[PDB]
């Protein structure tokens, strides 16, 4: 079933939690949940489009120059994405900054374009890209929410100005009247949170295996 | 199961070493506690008790034997963190520092003997980064039973809860004051002539941390530790010599901008870090040349970030950097074996 | 340089002895000292072989041979 | 336009260079990977009738003996490959695990710290 | 002066602890010291070459023709090709040399650092010399951090880390603490 | 010369003053003796006698099968009753091949082959005379003395060192053997100096034995080149590698023998045994042991025949005045736990310590704090903490790099460890695992070579026979 | 043949370049409009709408002085009579230079000061920003007439402006920048004063 890939890529093979890929945007643009959600959505869109293009162009890539071709097929698309969200989502573009342009070198994107998109049809590749993007977005949302709560208390902030007023319902506040721990926002707060998330994933995987046993 | 030798052992133990280190720290801690009054006592007690409780909880979680709580490895960390904090600091600063050290810095790596970074300095850096306002408020010396220091319940309201410290009970120290007055286009000489006395600063009559103030009782404790074979003289000697040499050279080159020698030695937590904190066995080289390199690096980094950096004191940062650099020093400066050259090849005769 | 083996099931013995080139099985066994290890060895009665083939006492032996005394 | 021509020139130059280099001269995760009881024979005193089948099927020089009623016995060179098990019509070979002796004694690892 | 710029790039603005660039191979290969050293040398050379090529391409082709938005694609494309050559040329000319640079070279074809550094240097408007020095300094900082982290992880491998934290999670926590330690160099240069 | 300074070392409680007062005692003949056939290093000797034979004091019961071995002589006249399994002085407690001799009680000497003017013959004759005596180097290493002397003769020896610096705590056998028999030791040193053409002998004793120093100086004052030296009171000082450094000043190269620096080391008991064998022809039959500890009524030094059960020695010194906790065969720093009191006394047995509870330390292992007190005490200048870390993780190959090859298992590691860690136990376990792997590889190589040779010879024989048969049928 | 690889790479590059140029010609005007709108939004926080009629970011007249160097004065003329001038100032703080914006009216009264770029220590001297504290709103009616050259300092130096608890260098820098801006406006009359 084609839907197997979409569910399998969520937790069994996570880009940032299992394969140890896409760590730069995971650790950099995570100080707010909205930043993580926007980066995840952009990465998912780029992954879907690049996977579809590569699979449609599968039987045309020379074996020895495979990278500089496919990288181009990614790079230009990424450029377009920038030239989209710099024009109609400028508030989010100013926040992400360099890492919206740094999706060409995203290890997850090229890894999925090479490993799966060169030996699968267009529909399975699209579903695999969607699953990887969804998993990356979930990880980004979780880490951003944890860091934002530890640093300021609020969960999701300035979503109306960034993602549009339509998402205004997402602005919730946790721990009212809280100055927050400043270290969570800072770079030292990202590695520790990611390590704790990895440890929690290992613990829940072991407990789930025991329950299945 | 058969027993393996040897069947003889000296009179040594981790408990004795840790308790002797605490005994060496005792006189300077008493001098600090008496000088600043009740709030310092409250903060020190809270920090030590919280460190012990968190260590017990972490030992319970990991399943390690509770006897590990009786070796004094947690009480020493709490003691050093408490004497590193500002005197009239709130309780939550000490509790959070103890939680961040005993916890992430030590017990998250396995326990005693496994951590690669100094726990007390890790907690100090984390507290300074997270809460800069509470970690840059120094109380002037208000001696216990001096008719001007706050009473018992007034000190309780100062430490616990959030009663303001009023006015006239908080001032600037030496290093920060010198840097600020340098930013006020005043040369380095006039600042020290009318705002710094070496004799009073050496005794410990200046504002600062809880136990950092006195540079003489700490020296006595360090010397006593050295005579007891508990620490090695290489690290303290190297740190002090490097700081003094660099400071004296800078003073000689440009006396109107650099202050060096006695001013650098009798200011900040240089002596305490050199004797009791940079000599951490688990996070220091096990060789002799390694210890010399560790001390030289600590001294150079301390002086460089003191003078040209953005901090009035960087003993914790230098210690953390050298703890990071320690494994390479250990793996590249191993002692020579018997019957082999430095490269390890067998000798020829 | 040869070896002498006693195939006694109770205690399988094997010894290595250096002998002069062109020697005989009799002199090789005498030099090897297997007689003193087991006084119940009859060199005229029990079978003497090389690598599993019955041989003669004064037959010449080469380097790397294996004399064996068995029932 | 003057820009697409230059980009195409750069592209074809790079491609031809790569091709000529290949003539004359995956994934990140997989590339990281590249960068980074014995038994012995046993012969009883009755099941061996000197049928010399065990020596016949024993590539190692383990069984010593020939003829009949000589009670061939193994040596230390046995490996338990079993070439002599089915060889004997009377099922004489009695492969057993090696017994612990003084010369094969090693110290035990300390429990824990 | 240039020594101060190089030291500020190496310590004050480290490309990993305060830049978050090239973290995947950094966290994947730092388990062993020798691959860490090899990848450090390879990435230093690759970053220097890529910075030089990117500056030449931007200031001689892109800007004069008026097209700047293309830069990203052009940059990465050129870099990719260069890396391939630097592999194949060193996979026959010197077979012995294909054990310290050639093996780890494919790891940095798309690293986010060989592309992050040129893009950052573009915004500051560096000249050719400044761009080359910026690339080399970023490579040196990456190399030093990788070597230190490799030593730390090699020592932690033989320690009694709890079974729920041994491996990658303890590496991430150690990297966070190392960044906290490096935070003291801020404002020095 | 002038004493150098060795690196590292500890100062354990000597405990030598409670037993080095009484003279060397004597033992009544026990009923039966258990003589293991392997009391030495190298190959195991093969018995020459059968069950029920009558032997005399000095008969050669077992003879060496190869060059590196030592024969076994009958301690006393009697009848052989078993050639079978006997208990062994090992921590494991397993049995070993050995003879059982029932002491007749007459104690009649055999017709010994005495020499004539030992300072007249070539060194090789004296070397083989020592070879046919059972001298085994009563120093702990139990290496045959004949092989050592023969290897020394081929090289150039500039100094013969007598290792009289008894260093183990609780042990005083060398002290009395030098106090009472100084003349014999001096004569043996002179005989060794004649065997190995050398310059002088440098007999060394620790400074905590003033009586031994005075007696040795009084005995050797007229012979000239003989010298008596007073080495410091350090534990790892009796070791050959450390004593050579202390006396000569050089260091024995790694993976090399002591003859490289031109110095031969012999124990003070081995020298006496060599003197006895050369002068009178008496083989190595009895030695001197020390019975000490808080559990013994009267600690003493006993002249014990080889193969005497431990229980006889314990009963001789009054008896067990209390309850023991660990019975050690040797010094506390290198002793082995005796399984029972029925174990015999091999030539390598040095002591019979019976340690009480207040003499044995109580320990509680804790994680290493990296205090680096092991590095400051290791005589070989190693890093014991790293070796223990690599041995605990089963990385023996990485442990060998840090100095596991050069470790002598002296025990200075665990003696100065704040957090009590069995570092020596880890090192012994790692060395045992390495030896097991090496033995497996050696057996694999040997069996592969044997299979290749057997297959080649069988194939060539079959081909030759087939060719001969083909030639025969052609002429038919 | 090698021709296929080169042709493939060339075709990919050409198609991508064509698509990128189409996207750029589609979106560059919108990007420029967004940047201009962001600049206007930044300007509007210090200059109320009623005061100015013409476009402030169209009549920028760079002026040159003896201390600040070169400025970027934007007028806020209503019908030709200057009512306000907006410029920027830079001064060394603690963690680096601070860049702020001033909106001085035609009579010397400050209409509002905002800090654009700073690198002060968060949690200790971040109150200069208008989104966390009202301190930066102190300069709202002051001038060089009702405040002599004695109250334009922090209270540590004998002035009338409050200093942050545990931070004085940053208020010193901000007050010095404000005073220098007012003095610069006073020096250059007519064009900047009216
Ligand atoms: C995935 C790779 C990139 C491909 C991107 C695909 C998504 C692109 C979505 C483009 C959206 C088109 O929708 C675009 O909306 C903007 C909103 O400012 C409109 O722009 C509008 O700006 C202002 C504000 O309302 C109006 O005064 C103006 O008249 C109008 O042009 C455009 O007229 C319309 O073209
Ligand atoms: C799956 C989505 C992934 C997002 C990233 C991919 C780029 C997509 C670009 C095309 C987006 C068009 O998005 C649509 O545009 C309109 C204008 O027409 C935006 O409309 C709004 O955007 C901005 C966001 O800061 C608001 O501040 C502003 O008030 C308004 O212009 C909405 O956000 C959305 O309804
Ligand atoms: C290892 C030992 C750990 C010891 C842990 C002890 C924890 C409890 C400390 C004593 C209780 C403090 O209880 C705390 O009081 C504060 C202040 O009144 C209140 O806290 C409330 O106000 C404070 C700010 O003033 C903010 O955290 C927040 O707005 C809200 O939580 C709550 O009531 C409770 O968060
Ligand atoms: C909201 C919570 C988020 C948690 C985030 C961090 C994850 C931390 C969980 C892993 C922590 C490891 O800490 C501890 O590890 C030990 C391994 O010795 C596990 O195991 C321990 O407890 C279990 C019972 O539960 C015992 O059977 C076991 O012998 C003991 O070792 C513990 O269950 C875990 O608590
Ligand atoms: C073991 C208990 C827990 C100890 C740790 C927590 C202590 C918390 C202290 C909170 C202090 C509240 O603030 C403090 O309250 C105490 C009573 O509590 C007041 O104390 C008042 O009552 C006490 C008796 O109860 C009188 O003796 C005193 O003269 C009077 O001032 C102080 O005037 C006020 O400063
Ligand atoms: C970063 C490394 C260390 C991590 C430490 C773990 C976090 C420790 C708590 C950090 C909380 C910071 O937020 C801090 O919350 C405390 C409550 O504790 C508030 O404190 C408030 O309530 C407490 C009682 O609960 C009163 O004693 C205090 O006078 C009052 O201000 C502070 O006003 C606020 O600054
Ligand atoms: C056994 C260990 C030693 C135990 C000693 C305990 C007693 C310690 C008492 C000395 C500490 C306080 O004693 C003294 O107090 C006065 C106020 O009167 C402080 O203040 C004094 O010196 C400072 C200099 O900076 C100035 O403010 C001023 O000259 C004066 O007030 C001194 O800095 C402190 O030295
Ligand atoms: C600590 C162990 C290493 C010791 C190494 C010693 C090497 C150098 C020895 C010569 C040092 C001369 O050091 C010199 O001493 C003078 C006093 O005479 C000190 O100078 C001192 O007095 C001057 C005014 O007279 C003050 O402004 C100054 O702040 C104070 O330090 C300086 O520190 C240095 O200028
Ligand atoms: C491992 C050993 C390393 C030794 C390092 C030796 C090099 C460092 C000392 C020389 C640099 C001195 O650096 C000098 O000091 C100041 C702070 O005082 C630095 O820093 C200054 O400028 C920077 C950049 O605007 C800002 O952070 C701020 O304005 C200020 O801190 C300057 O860049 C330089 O003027
Ligand atoms: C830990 C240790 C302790 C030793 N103790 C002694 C000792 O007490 N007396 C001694 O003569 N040699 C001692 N030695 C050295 C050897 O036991 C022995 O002298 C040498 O290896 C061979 O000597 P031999 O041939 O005389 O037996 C010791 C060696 C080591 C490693
Ligand atoms: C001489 C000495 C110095 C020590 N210094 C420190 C220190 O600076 N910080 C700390 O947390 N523990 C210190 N300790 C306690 C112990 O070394 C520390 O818990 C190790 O980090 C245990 O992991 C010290 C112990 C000794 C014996
Ligand atoms: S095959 Fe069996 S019966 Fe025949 S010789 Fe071998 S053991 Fe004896
Ligand atoms: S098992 Fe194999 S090696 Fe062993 S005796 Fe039988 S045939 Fe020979
Ligand atoms: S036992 Fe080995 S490692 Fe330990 S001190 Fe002795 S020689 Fe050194
Ligand atoms: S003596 Fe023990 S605690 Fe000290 S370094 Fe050696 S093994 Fe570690
Ligand atoms: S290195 Fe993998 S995404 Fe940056």
């Amino acid at each position: 079933v084609p839907w197997q890939y979409f569910t399998s890529a969520l937790w069994q093979y996570n880009v940032a939690l299992v394969q140890m890929l896409a760590l730069c945007p995971t650790l950099a643009v995570t100080t707010t949940a909205t930043n993580g959600l926007g980066m995840g959505l952009a990465t998912t869109l780029v992954l879907v489009m690049t996977n579809a293009l590569i699979s449609s162009m599968r039987h045309t890539i020379s074996p020895e120059v495979r990278n500089p071709v496919m990288i181009g097929v990614i790079a230009g698309v990424v450029t377009l994405t920038d030239m989209a969200m710099n024009a109609w989502m400028h508030e989010l573009y100013k926040v992400l900054g360099l890492f919206i342009a740094l999706i060409v070198t995203n290890c997850a994107v090229l890894g999925r374009a090479e490993s799966f998109c060169l030996r699968n049809p267009v529909i399975p590749s699209i579903l695999d890209g969607a699953g990887m993007g969804a998993g990356f977005t979930a990880v980004l949302v979780v880490i951003g929410g944890i860091r934002e709560i530890l640093g300021s208390g609020t969960l999701f902030s300035q979503a109306s100005s960034l993602l549009g007023s339509h998402f205004k319902w997402m602005e919730i506040t946790v721990i009212p009247d809280f100055q927050g721990i400043l270290l969570a926002i800072l770079p030292p707060g990202a590695f520790i949170v990611l390590g704790f998330l990895l440890a929690a994933k290992r613990v829940i995987d072991r407990k789930r295996a025991e329950r299945r046993q | 199961s058969v027993a393996a030798g040897p069947f003889a052992h000296d009179r040594s133990s981790v408990n004795r070493i840790m308790l002797d280190v605490c005994l060496a720290l005792t006189p300077a801690t008493l001098f600090g506690l008496v000088m600043f009054g009740w709030p310092a006592i409250n903060l020190w007690l809270v920090t030590c008790v919280s460190a012990l409780a968190i260590e017990a909880a972490c030992l319970r979680l990991l399943g390690q034997p509770m006897r590990r709580l009786l070796d004094g490895s947690a009480l020493l960390t709490g003691w050093l963190l408490a004497i590193s904090l500002p005197p009239w600091a709130p309780w939550w600063i000490g509790v959070g520092g103890s939680l961040f050290a005993i916890g992430i810095g030590k017990q998250l790596y396995g326990g005693i003997g496994q951590n690669p970074f100094n726990p007390a300095m890790l907690a100090r850096v984390a507290l300074l980064i997270a809460f800069p306002l509470q970690m840059t408020t120094w109380a002037l010396p208000h001696p216990l039973f001096s008719s001007s220091a706050p009473g018992f319940f007034d000190s309780l309201a100062i430490t616990f809860a959030g009663a303001p410290l009023a006015d006239g009970m908080t001032g600037a120290t030496a290093l920060g004051n010198l840097k600020t007055e340098l930013t006020l286009n005043r040369t380095a000489q006039e600042i020290l002539e009318g705002g710094f006395s070496t004799i009073s600063a050496l005794f410990g009559s200046t504002p600062g941390s809880l136990g950092e103030t006195s540079e003489l009782l700490l020296l006595v404790g360090g010397v006593w530790l050295v005579l007891r074979r508990i620490i090695h003289w290489e690290i303290p000697v190297a740190i002090l010599a490097s700081v003094f040499v660099m400071a004296t050279l800078a003073y000689l080159i440009n006396p109107e901008r650099y202050a060096g020698g006695l001013y650098q030695l009798t200011s900040g937590g240089l002596i305490l870090c050199a004797f009791f904190i940079a000599t951490d066995p688990v996070t220091s080289p096990i060789s002799r040349v390694g210890r010399l390199i560790f001390g030289v690096g600590c001294g150079v980094l301390i002086y460089v970030i003191r003078t040209w950096g953005s901090f009035p004191e960087a003993a914790a940062f230098a210690v953390l950097f050298m703890n990071a650099l320690t494994p390479l020093i250990d793996r590249y400066w191993r002692p020579r074996a018997y019957g082999r050259n430095v490269r390890g090849k067998p000798l020829v005769a | 340089r040869v070896s002498v083996v006693y195939a006694d099931p109770a205690k399988p013995l094997q010894l290595s002895c250096k002998v002069e080139d062109g020697c005989s099985v009799e002199q090789a066994i005498q030099q090897s000292g297997v007689l003193r290890c087991c006084p119940d060895i009859d060199l005229k009665k029990q079978k003497v072989g090389v690598f599993g083939k019955f041989v003669k006492l004064d037959s010449p032996l080469k380097d790397g041979d294996r004399i064996e005394i068995y029932q | 336009i003057e820009a697409t021509l230059a980009l195409t020139v750069m592209g074809v130059l790079l491609g031809c260079g790569l091709g000529l280099a290949a003539r004359k001269f995956g994934g990140v995760g997989l590339a990281e990977k590249l960068a980074a009881a014995p038994m012995l024979a046993r012969v009883e005193a009755s099941q061996c009738i000197g049928c010399t089948r065990c020596y016949r099927a024993c590539p190692t020089d383990a069984i010593v003996g020939a003829s009949g009623q000589v009670h061939v016995v193994l040596e230390d060179a046995c490996t338990g490959c079993g070439k002599c098990r089915d060889a004997c019509p009377e099922d004489c070979v009695l492969l057993i695990p090696q017994e612990q002796t003084l010369d094969t004694w090693r110290w035990d690892k300390p429990a824990a710290a | 002066e240039y020594v101060l710029f190089l030291l500020g790039t190496v310590l004050v603005h480290n490309v990993v602890l305060v830049g978050f660039l090239g973290l995947c191979p950094f966290m994947g290969v730092s388990s062993k010291l020798d691959p860490s050293i090899g990848l450090a040398v390879a990435t230093t050379l690759v970053m220097g070459l890529g910075g030089a090529s990117s500056w030449l391409l931007e200031h001689y082709v892109l800007l004069p023709l008026g097209i700047g938005f293309i830069r990203i694609l052009a940059y990465i494309v050129v870099i990719a090709g260069m890396v391939q050559l630097i592999e194949m040329i060193i996979r026959k000319a010197s077979p012995s040399l294909y054990r310290s640079l050639g093996i780890y070279l494919p790891l940095i074809t798309t690293n986010c650092a060989v592309l992050g550094v040129p893009l950052l240097s573009v915004r500051e408007g560096h000249d050719l010399t400044m761009a080359v020095l910026f690339g080399l300094g970023s490579g040196l900082g990456f190399s030093l951090i990788m070597i230190i982290f490799a030593g730390l992880r090699e020592r932690l491998a033989l320690a009694n880390v709890p079974a729920a934290f041994s491996g990658p999670p303890i590496a991430f926590v150690t990297a966070g603490l190392l960044a906290l330690a490096f935070m003291g160099f801020g404002g020095l240069i | 010369f002038n004493l150098s300074s060795i690196r590292g070392g500890v100062h354990p409680a000597a405990h030598k003053d409670l037993s080095a007062a009484l003279p060397i005692g004597s033992l009544p003949l026990p009923p039966r003796l258990y003589l293991p056939l392997r009391q030495h290093a190298g190959a195991e000797a093969l018995p020459m006698v059968a069950v029920g034979d009558k032997v005399l004091k000095g008969q050669l019961l077992a003879f060496p099968p190869t060059e590196v071995s030592a024969p076994v002589h009958a301690p006393t006249s009697g009848r052989i009753v078993a050639i079978g399994p006997v208990p062994a002085p090992h921590p494991s407690g397993l049995t070993t091949t050995g003879i059982v001799l029932e002491s007749d009680g007459e104690d009649r000497w055999i017709d010994l082959d005495v020499s004539t003017d030992p300072f007249a013959e070539d060194p090789l004759v004296l070397a083989d005379r020592v070879a046919k005596a059972g001298i085994v180097g009563l120093g702990g290493a139990i290496f045959p003395a004949a092989v050592k002397l023969k290897q020394g003769t081929r090289h150039e020896i500039k100094t013969v060192l007598v290792n009289g610096s008894e260093c183990e705590p609780y042990l005083t056998c060398d002290d009395r053997i030098m106090r009472e028999r100084a003349e014999a030791i001096v004569d043996g040193a002179r005989l060794i100096q004649h065997i190995l053409r050398a310059y002088s002998v440098v007999i060394a004793i620790e400074d905590n034995k003033p009586e031994a120093l005075a007696a040795m100086r009084a005995a050797a004052e007229h012979f000239g080149a003989i010298e008596v030296m007073a080495v410091p009171a350090l534990y790892p000082m009796g070791s050959a590698k450390q004593l050579i450094q202390a006396v000569t000043g050089r260091e024995v190269p790694a993976g090399g023998r002591s003859t490289d620096v031109g110095v031969l080391v012999h124990n003070a008991g081995t020298v006496y045994a060599i003197q006895q064998a050369l002068r009178f022809g008496r083989p190595l039959i009895s030695r001197v042991v020390t019975v000490s500890g808080a559990c013994v009524k009267t600690p003493q030094n006993l002249d014990v025949l080889i193969g005497t059960p431990v229980q006889a020695l314990i009963d001789a010194c009054g008896g067990l005045s209390g309850d023991p906790q660990q019975l050690l065969l040797g010094g506390p720093m290198m002793g082995a736990v005796l399984p029972s009191t029925e174990v015999p006394v091999i030539k390598g047995a040095t002591g019979l310590l019976a340690l009480a509870r207040h003499e044995l330390p109580n320990k509680d292992p804790a994680p290493c704090i990296r205090c680096a007190s092991c590095v400051d005490a290791c005589p070989m200048g190693l890093t014991p903490l790293d070796m223990a870390l690599y041995a605990r993780a089963d990385d023996y190959d990485g442990a060998s790099e840090y100095g596991l090859r050069d470790c002598i298992l002296c025990g200075c590691c665990s003696y100065v460890c704040p957090s009590h860690i069995p570092l020596v136990h880890y090192f012994q376990y790692a060395k045992g695992q390495q030896d097991e792997r090496r033995s497996a590889a050696r057996k694999s190589d040997y069996i592969k070579r044997q299979t290749e040779v057997r297959a080649a010879r069988l194939a060539e024989e079959e081909a030759a026979k087939a060719a001969a048969k083909a030639a025969k049928e052609a002429a038919k | 043949m090698v021709a296929y690889q080169g042709l493939s790479l060339g075709l990919v590059c050409a198609v991508v370049a064509l698509l990128l140029l189409t996207g750029n010609i589609m979106t560059h005007g919108t990007i420029a409009e967004q940047q201009m709108q962001d600049r206007l939004a930044t300007l509007r926080e210090v200059l109320p709408q009623s005061l100015y009629d013409n476009n402030p970011l169209a009549d920028s007249f760079k002026v040159q002085d003896a201390e600040l160097g070169e400025v970027e004065v934007l007028p806020a003329r209503l019908q030709g009579k200057l009512t306000a001038v907006v410029f920027q100032g830079r001064n060394i703080g603690y963690g680096g230079p601070i860049e702020q914006m001033m909106s001085v009216d035609a009579q010397g009264k400050i209409l509002g000061v905002r800090v654009l770029t700073h690198k002060e220590t968060p949690g200790l001297a971040d109150k200069i920003e208008a989104s966390r504290s009202d301190w930066i709103k102190v300069f709202d009616g002051l001038s060089l007439e009702n405040t002599a050259l004695d109250k334009w300092k922090v209270k540590k130096d004998g002035g009338q402006f409050d200093q942050f608890a545990g931070a004085t260098i940053t208020p010193r820098a901000v007050v010095k920048t404000v005073l220098q801006g007012l003095q610069f406006q006073a020096r250059h009359a007519e064009q900047l004063k009216a």
